[PDB]
RNA sequence: CGCGACCUCAGAUCAGACGUGGCGACCCGCUGAAUUUAAGCAUAUUAGUCAGCGGAGGAAAAGAAACUAACCAGGAUUCCCUCAGUAACGGCGAGUGAACAGGGAAGAGCCCAGCGCCGAAUCCCCGCCCCGCGGCGGGGCGCGGGAAAUGUGGCGUACGGAAG
RNA sequence: GGCGCGCCGGGCCCGGGUCUUCCCGGAGUCGGGUUGCUUGGGAAUGCAGCCCAAAGCGGGUGGUAAACUCCAUCUAAGGCU
């Protein structure tokens, strides 16, 4: 019986929901199997990172994120074979692979073959047995000097090109900004409108002479 | 049943004096037997 | 099949059109099909020349 | 090379031809019994899709399903309750006359396990199925490394949990906006989640 | 009339291996209410919940897209935060009710049927010794039986594959 | 038990870049009409029966029925993890 003035509200308790109810008692000795068995992994993996196969620079989709970049799932299968690294050899030296992604601009591809270039330089790779290396094996100080390394691989950080502080010329203050956004309004939904009575126009001065 | 004419040339088959006559030309050119492989596989390592 | 190639020898290519759609598919489920069957009834009307 | 042309003749039932044999021996299973082995593959073309091969292990057994619908089981035609279910007579098996063959086959021969099924005759009142299944002990299939995924304790009774191409239709999923009700793994686990509270601790 | 091959079909206390039944707290497949809310009550609500039947495991089920998008494009599955008490239903009444984007945990990817090249190159069982194993596996020797061209094994499957 | 490292004993004859010529895939199923259940999905989100039942520049999807159209994006009717 609502008294007075005070805001209508609908509950979803109709069911019998507390026969499932969840609850995060756990949650503290929960979390500390995790960070164990998160420190198990990486004594597996010597001088591997634990971070794991490299993630690539991929966007965010739609008008809203799409100022912005992210970490990605796998490299595409045009960015591995312009760089000089085969697909299945990628995988065994820390390279993500992905059979799906795509190249539709150059502006996020160039990106991509740097980001493999830069990496396949800074790798430390060690020889197949400790008493007989090869030729692209690295020698023996790097592998003295080298070790672990902790969090995300060459992380990708948010990006913008800084610019100065200009004298305006006499054009770009002679620029609507609210009148040149009304007139491509205006233009891209009666486009359809145009061309067919351009076309019944033009029709009737062919049927006339002939 | 009408069968259908497709299915019906297999009851049309060679005669008696050509199905005796036609098995020993065939008979020149079998397949070798299961026991010629044990005298042919081996012959290579006798001669090699 | 042999139905609408019975239509379609005496040019009633709608009735058979409106008659193809109900059994096979769409409007373009009927269309091809009511374009490759006028293609054999088209050859059978060559080969009896030669 | 055969086999090319045996999957292009019987896309054409309403031939002459397929016309005649779809029903010689159909009229022909109306004769044996309501389950009963084969002794070799009919189709062996179809069959060597779904999975089969010839080598002593593998096996088939020919079921035959009653065909319709379903009606409510109530004393006299009395469900008592609110007049939404008062129906009998025009619902329906929410699972395929083809499981139900998978099924049979499975309960009887208990030891052996299934894997798929296909069709091959049918009547007004009949359906018949052909239907693959696998000794899990021979030992050309305990020693075959592709083949072993079927000897281990879970694949126990696949007809039974929805695990069967003929099988999984029925639960409801696929890829994408048209199966929203399964995300999780399967039906019932969407609904749970939709239906818990969440009690965290500090709230 | 006999003799032999196949095909489809009997019988055995024939030689060796498998299934049944139990427990059921969490998982999979079915089938399936009415109390009760609407201040009456038939659609709605309870609720795909109670009870019924069936199958499993140390977790199950799902799983490398006949996927989301409308972007400067994300890229298997499960899980938490959020998106939202929203967009959508609804005697438009009571009432019910998502997804995608964003950020995390976890992260791993592959095999055939089919087109056709390589003298079935492939598998199962049996008699005999050497080793040897309380997960019957290792080598040699059988004018030893059988499966198989109604198709076995090797290269190989959309990220294309092959020969020269 | 578990990693590492010799001595005998068993296998295995194998790898990438340019040029020419071949060659490519799941059917009573996809698809519709109708009937009943289901869903937040509205001229029908998913499932089933009975009827009709394909295509190969072809087939699904693109949240309001359809005709006439260019684009955008996945390869369905077999399988494991």
């Amino acid at each position: 019986a609502p008294s007075r003035n005070g805001m209508i509200l609908k509950p979803h308790f109709h069911k019998d929901w507390q026969r499932r109810v969840a609850t995060w008692f756990n949650q503290p000795a929960r979390k500390i199997r995790r960070r164990k068995a998160r420190q198990a992994r990486a004594r597996r993996i010597a001088p591997r990172p634990a971070a794991g196969p490299i993630r690539p620079i991929v966007r965010c989709p739609t008008v809203r994120y799409h100022t912005k970049v992210r970490a990605g799932r796998g490299f595409s299968l045009e960015e591995l074979r312009v760089a000089g690294i085969h697909k299945k050899v990628a995988r065994t030296i820390g390279i993500s692979v992905d059979p799906r992604r795509r190249n539709k601009s150059t502006e996020s591809l160039q990106a991509n073959v740097q980001r493999l270039k830069e990496y396949r330089s800074k790798l430390v790779l060690f020889p197949r047995k400790p008493s007989a290396p090869k030729k692209g094996d690295s020698s023996a100080e790097e592998l003295k000097l080298a070790t672990q390394l902790t969090g995300p691989v060459m992380p990708i950080r948010n990006v913008f090109k800084k610019e100065k502080a200009r004298v305006i010329t006499e054009e770009e203050k002679n620029f609507k900004a609210f009148a040149s956004l009304r007139m491509a309004r205006a233009n891209a939904r009666l486009f359809g409108i145009r061309a067919k009575r351009a076309k019944e126009a033009a029709e009737q001065d062919v049927e006339k002479k002939k | 049943l009408k069968v259908p004419p497709a299915i019906n040339q297999f009851t049309q088959v060679l005669d008696r004096q050509t199905a005796t006559q036609l098995l020993k030309l065939a008979h020149k050119y079998r397949p070798e037997t299961k026991q010629e492989k044990k005298q042919r596989l081996l012959a290579r390592a006798e001669k090699k | 099949e042999r139905r609408a190639m019975e239509l379609l020898k005496v040019s009633k290519d709608k009735r058979a059109l409106k008659f193809i759609k109900k059994r096979v598919g769409t409007h373009i489920r009927a269309k091809r099909k009511r374009e490759e069957l006028s293609s054999v009834l088209a050859a059978m009307r060559k080969a009896a020349a030669k | 090379g055969a086999y090319k042309y045996i999957q292009e003749l019987w896309r054409k039932k309403q031939s002459d031809v397929m016309r005649f044999l779809l029903r010689v021996r159909c009229w022909q299973y109306r004769q044996l019994s309501a389950l009963h082995r084969a002794p070799r593959p009919t189709r062996p073309d179809k069959a060597r899709r779904l999975g089969y091969k010839a080598k002593q292990g593998y096996v088939i057994y020919r079921i035959r399903v009653r065909r319709g619908g379903r009606k409510r089981p109530v004393p006299k035609g009395a469900t008592y309750g609110k007049p939404v279910h008062h129906g009998v007579n025009q619902l329906k098996f929410a699972r395929s006359l083809q499981s139900v063959a998978e099924e049979r086959a499975g309960r009887h021969c208990g030891a052996l396990r299934v894997l798929n099924s296909y069709w091959v005759g049918e009547d007004s009142t009949y359906k018949f199925f052909e239907v693959i299944l696998i000794d899990p002990f021979h030992k050309a299939i305990r020693r075959n490394p592709d083949t072993q995924w079927i000897t281990k304790p879970v694949h126990k009774h696949r007809e039974m949990r929805g695990l069967t191409s003929a099988g999984r239709k029925s639960r409801g999923l696929g890829k994408g906006h048209k199966f929203h009700h399964t995300i999780g793994g399967s039906r019932r686990a969407a609904w749970r989640r939709r239906n818990t509270l969440q009690l965290h601790r500090y709230r």
